[PDB]
């Protein structure tokens, strides 16, 4: 119960884990808002 | 004390605008995702992630990588230069395969942080900021890493190692030398920062859902 | 402390100490000093003209 | 109308909404000390030389960026504002180089004049000063970087007026430097104006170097004929 | 009514998985009570959540200790035309503070649910979590927890049987303590240098991307879901008045068992150290000084920490301030001036350089303290240094100048004889 | 050196108002050109306009 440590999986995280998870997550996001132009410098 | 790193760039055969750099198609997909998170008006926000991704593809940031990031995000190159020279996790100079950062701030320094630094120096035979000749290890002294409870600690390539003794850091170093990857986390088997022999809190099993909910909800 | 004839000095290396700041010209109560300056061939800040009228000087 | 009443040294003035404390002081006839604020540039607030005391408020406000509120009584000659000015001037002069005799901006220095009128008359800095390497941005603007006080007027003018994003700040804290980070000439038809807006001798005129002192010059108002703008 | 604080029951804590022994994952979180009646909380309204937070007496856990209900109500103005955002601050910059890290690595789902609840309360369209650049494994755990919540429909499209759309994005910093400050946080999110902006405008008016934004600490965000479920009154009772709730305390330095533990608010400092830290090394008689709220707070000697509580008001009356509830202890076998000089040196390397007071004065302070460590200075300089600190403090854009000046003030105030003795010894040994 | 021949090369007079100067010039018999005083017009300054949501004013750096 209490004795075992359950956070080990992070022992097998690669260099691209964060960005791969973000890529998977991108399909679940609502459409982003728009300010009207492409950039403030436009 | 003093910084020791220059904030002006001079063209070098291994660091110049004609140095070859580009993004892998998977990295391009990652860049598209990163840009997508922000609103369609301010794509300038992606500069810190994408630059980091460039480093994760190269290990350091040449001027060509900064220029490529500026070209992709359509921001002036000078802004990318400011971002690269501002944040300290960006390597504008080549770095070793294993980047060792040893925190020496007061909470870690109190629990005898200098012994670990000197042990690493003696093991590698290099000074505080130098790099080993075979381009394998790099030693850096940094500010607090948010692991004060686990001090003394050092961080290597996204991995935290806490509660180090001199001996422990020697085993970490030569295990990195051997080829395998050491397991991150604190030493002495204290399992992420509870009291070593106390266990004074969170003993009884945790309560079930809706245990303390108020009436009318 | 005696004030006599004017002189321009130089450093032990042999380069003149004057940097054409024109403070002596500004403070001169009799307007006895005239100074013109330009960057030297090595980029040093040196005078091209430093005249003092001994007959307008009040010493 | 929509004018609100504010008091500068106990004197009532009617101002538009959004008017800054600095402009409220201007309307009555006082000029607040400044190094980074410019009318034609965007507000920065970096220098902290405009810090003034608002009565019945424990903390001094930046007059160049803080909009005035109705019923506020500014205290421009209060002891707190004078102490703040002296402290900021001390911090500004702590690392500044003893270059006044060789600096082309001797009698035209805002740093010098504001030290004379708002700072102290002596230093208590017992350390060694810093030195940064100079930059080359072409044949028109001579750059002596150690003199620079990090006001950022040049960056704002280049980005907003000249439309050129070549200038920026690199590094962090004390070692932060204003420049281009690469050998690159900032050349534009409006490039010379950064000499005027720079309060110090960090940016000077290269063809004009070492030739004259400001108190000697006779000023003649005239018209340009190099184009039809006049 | 209660007079003694510091005996908090095991079942009565909020972070029941602080030590990461239970399965943090979504299954484990549900087992521990997480994501329970979220729809009921969403459907009950934002005004109800704001009122519960107000009556809860909750104050910012980041350091300032500002009433969080007041800020979240500052967001409660009607729509303007711009999207509204909730930015969670996970920078975790302050030395000696590890609380944010533990409650992100071993308990992400409470953070995610608190993000959703706070976004509903403030009408935010999405949540941006600025995780520290060094916390990579913590960021990956938070990302996989967010993915699990998206899979279960807990956030995102309609987020519940509610009709409220909410996104949670995670952005990573790059080695910058100044980025913890809320306006510098916003600037770093927008791709510029982590330089703070001036106030006004406040983030509720012009924040991230120019949109109204509310910035909250990770600890502050986590408590809201639990607070709503158990009610404002339950949270309010703990601690003293205007200091209600439970706090995470990180005890480190010269203690036998340095640890992070959640406990009641107005616990005595000595009682907390003895109960959870295992006592100070060498016995309580060996203690020399304590920094209660991280480096940005003045130290206090033994005579003050003997009978001092742990909350905003009592620690302010001790001329320290609670800060980030980060206890760093120092016994009588350590060089205290060296520790304070190391803190000032850290502040010298962590200033953004935007304004002249912080930049120049903090570099000057670092040099002066480096001279003080060896005793190379003179006694008349000590007061000078004090004056320097006064000049820097309250004249800067942000509070990093305060966090650099306050340690110097505390060290001078409580150990001037030590500095004079070191100076005299240097004069003797050098003649 | 720089030689001159007019006695009035260094003569500059100061007046409180334009009318006083005009009166002095008229009573002393000098033909004059008067130039109206230039005043910097009031300007609308806003710090928050730097951090604009959709407008061009937003600054790339600060
Ligand atoms: N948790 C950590 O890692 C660190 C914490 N800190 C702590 O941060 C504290 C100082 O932070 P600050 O934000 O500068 O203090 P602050 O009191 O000025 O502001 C803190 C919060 O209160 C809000 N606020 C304050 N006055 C307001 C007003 N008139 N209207 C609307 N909102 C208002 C602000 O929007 C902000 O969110 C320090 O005490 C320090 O201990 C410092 C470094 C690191
Ligand atoms: C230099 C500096 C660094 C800071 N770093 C942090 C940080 O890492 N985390 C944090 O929550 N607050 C930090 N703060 C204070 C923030 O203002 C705070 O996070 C924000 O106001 C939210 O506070 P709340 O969670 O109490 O509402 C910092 C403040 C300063 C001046
Ligand atoms: S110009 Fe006059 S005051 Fe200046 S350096 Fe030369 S001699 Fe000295
Ligand atoms: S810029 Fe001004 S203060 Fe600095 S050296 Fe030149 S004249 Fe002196
Ligand atoms: S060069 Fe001049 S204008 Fe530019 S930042 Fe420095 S002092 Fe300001
Ligand atoms: S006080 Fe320091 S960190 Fe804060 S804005 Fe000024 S220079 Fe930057
Ligand atoms: S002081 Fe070393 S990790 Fe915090
Ligand atoms: S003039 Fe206001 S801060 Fe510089
Ligand atoms: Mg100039």
């Amino acid at each position: 119960d209490n004795s075992t440590y359950r956070n080990l999986q992070h022992h097998e995280y690669s260099t691209y884990t964060f960005l791969d998870l973000n890529v998977e997550l991108s399909k679940f996001r609502m459409p982003q808002p728009s300010s009207g132009r492409q950039s403030p410098r436009h | 004390g003093a910084g020791g790193a220059l904030f002006v760039h001079r063209d070098t055969p291994e660091n110049n605008p004609d140095t070859p750099f580009d993004f892998t198609p998977e990295n391009y997909k990652r860049i598209e995702a990163i840009v997508k998170n922000y609103p369609e008006g301010h794509k300038a926000a992606a500069v810190l992630p994408v630059l980091d991704l460039a480093q994760r593809q190269n290990g350091w940031l040449p001027i060509s990588a900064m220029n490529k990031v500026a070209e992709i995000l359509q921001v002036p190159p000078m802004r990318v230069y400011e971002v690269a020279t501002f944040y300290t996790m960006y390597n504008r100079k080549p770095v070793g395969k294993y980047h060792i950062q040893v925190c020496t701030t007061t909470p870690c320094m109190l629990r005898n942080s200098d012994s670990i630094l000197e042990a690493i120096q003696k093991k590698l035979g290099i000074k505080v900021g130098e790099t080993t000749p075979d381009k394998l290890f790099t030693l850096i002294e940094v500010e607090c890493l948010g692991a004060c409870v686990n001090a003394p600690m050092v961080q290597i390539n996204d991995n935290y190692y806490e509660d180090l003794t001199p001996k422990d850091i020697e085993e970490i170093i030569d295990e990195l030398k051997a080829g395998k990857i050491p397991k991150p986390g604190p030493r002495s088997g204290r399992f992420s920062c509870e009291p070593a022999g106390g266990l004074t809190s969170l003993t009884e099993p945790p309560k079930g859902p809706g245990f303390g909910v108020q009436a009318g909800l | 402390r005696f004030r006599g004839e004017h002189a321009l000095r130089r450093y032990p290396s042999g380069e003149e100490r004057c940097i054409a700041c024109k403070l002596c010209e500004a403070v001169c109560p009799a307007q006895a000093i005239t100074i013109e300056a330009e960057p030297r061939a090595d980029g040093s800040r040196r005078t091209t003209r430093y005249d003092i009228d001994m007959t307008k000087c009040i010493y | 109308s929509n004018l609100i009443e504010v008091f500068v040294d106990g004197q009532s003035v009617m101002v538009e909404p959004g008017t800054t404390v600095l402009q409220a002081c201007e309307k009555v006839g006082m000029q607040i000390p400044r190094f980074c604020y410019h009318e034609r540039l965007s507000v920065a607030g970096n220098c902290r030389m405009c810090l003034v005391e608002i009565e019945k408020a424990p903390k001094v406000v930046a007059a160049c960026a803080m909009p005035v509120m109705k019923g506020w009584n500014i205290l421009t000659n209060s002891e707190k504002s004078k102490k703040a000015r002296e402290g900021v001037m001390e911090f500004l002069l702590a690392n500044h180089p003893l270059d006044c005799p060789i600096c082309d901006q001797g009698g035209e220095c805002d740093l010098q004049d504001q030290s004379m009128m708002f700072g102290s008359d002596r230093s208590r800095f017992l350390e060694g000063k810093r030195a940064v390497e100079d930059k080359n941005i072409g044949p028109l603007v001579k750059t002596i970087m150690t003199r620079c006080i990090q006001c950022t007027r040049c960056i704002r003018f280049a980005s907003e007026i000249a439309g050129v994003d070549d200038l920026g700040t690199t590094g962090r804290g004390n070692d932060m430097q204003v420049g281009t980070y690469i050998e690159k000439m900032f050349m534009s038809e409006l490039s010379g104006n950064i000499i005027d807006i720079c309060p110090v001798g960090a940016l000077t005129s290269k063809p004009y170097a070492f030739t004259a002192r400001p108190w000697e010059t006779r000023k003649t108002e005239s018209i340009d004929v190099m184009d039809a703008v006049g | 009514k209660k007079t003694s604080f510091g005996s908090l029951k095991d079942e009565d804590r909020i972070f029941t998985n602080l030590y990461g022994r239970h399965d943090w994952r979504l299954k484990g979180a549900q087992s521990r009570g997480d994501w329970y009646k979220t729809k009921e909380i969403l459907l009950k309204g934002p005004d109800w959540i704001l009122g519960e937070v107000k009556t809860s007496g909750l104050r910012g856990r980041g350091g300032a200790g500002f009433p969080t209900g007041l800020k979240w109500s500052f967001m409660n103005k009607p729509s303007d035309g711009r999207p509204k955002y909730l930015v969670v601050n996970a920078d975790e910059g302050e030395p000696g503070t590890c609380k944010d890290r533990e409650i992100i690595r071993h308990d992400p789902h409470k953070l995610v649910e608190g993000c959703l609840v706070g976004g509903r309360a403030m009408g935010a369209r999405a949540a941006y979590i600025y995780i520290r650049g060094e916390f990579y494994n913590e960021a990956s755990n938070l990302q996989v927890a967010i993915r699990e919540a998206y899979e279960a429909g807990l956030i995102g499209k309609n987020a519940c049987g509610s009709g409220y759309d909410f996104d949670v994005f995670v952005v990573r910093g790059a080695g910058a303590y100044i980025c913890g400050e809320e306006t510098a946080l916003i600037e770093s999110i927008e791709g510029k240098q982590g330089k703070p902006r001036l106030k006004p405008p406040f983030p509720a008016d012009v924040g991230v991307f120019g949109c109204p934004t509310t910035v909250a600490n990770v600890e502050t965000v986590a408590v809201s879901p639990t607070i709503c479920r158990r009610g404002g009154a339950w949270f309010a009772s703990f601690g003293r008045e205007r200091n209600s709730g439970t706090k995470l305390f990180n005890i480190s330095g010269h203690v036998n068992h340095p640890c992070t533990v959640e406990e009641e608010m107005s616990v005595p400092l000595k009682e907390l150290i003895e109960k959870h830290a295992g006592g100070v090394i060498g016995g309580w008689d060996n203690l020399l000084a304590v920094i209660p709220g991280g480096s940005s707070t003045p130290l206090i000697p033994k005579s003050v920490c003997e009978t001092v509580l742990m909350d905003f008001d009592a620690l302010v009356q001790a001329q320290t301030g609670l800060g980030t509830a980060a206890v760093i202890v120092m016994d009588r076998s350590t060089d205290i001036v060296k520790a304070i000089a190391r803190l000032i040196e850290f502040y010298k390397h962590e200033s953004c350089g935007q304004c002249t007071p912080c930049r120049e004065g903090v570099d000057w302070m670092n040099k002066v303290m480096a001279r003080f460590v060896k005793g190379d200075a003179r006694p008349a300089e000590i007061d000078s240094l004090w004056e320097i600190s006064k000049q820097i403090e309250g004249h800067t854009i942000c509070a990093l100048g305060d966090g650099a000046a306050w340690p110097v003030q505390g060290l001078i105030r409580h150990f001037r004889p030590e500095l004079e003795e070191r100076m005299q010894q240097f004069a003797l040994q050098h003649q | 050196w720089s030689s001159t021949a007019d006695p009035l090369s260094n003569l500059v007079l100061t007046f409180s108002t334009k009318e006083d100067a005009v009166a002095f010039a008229e009573k002393n018999g000098w033909s004059f050109d008067v130039e109206e005083r230039k005043v910097p017009k009031p300007k609308s300054k806003s710090y928050g306009a730097n951090f604009s949501w959709n407008k061009r004013t937003r600054v790339s750096t600060k």
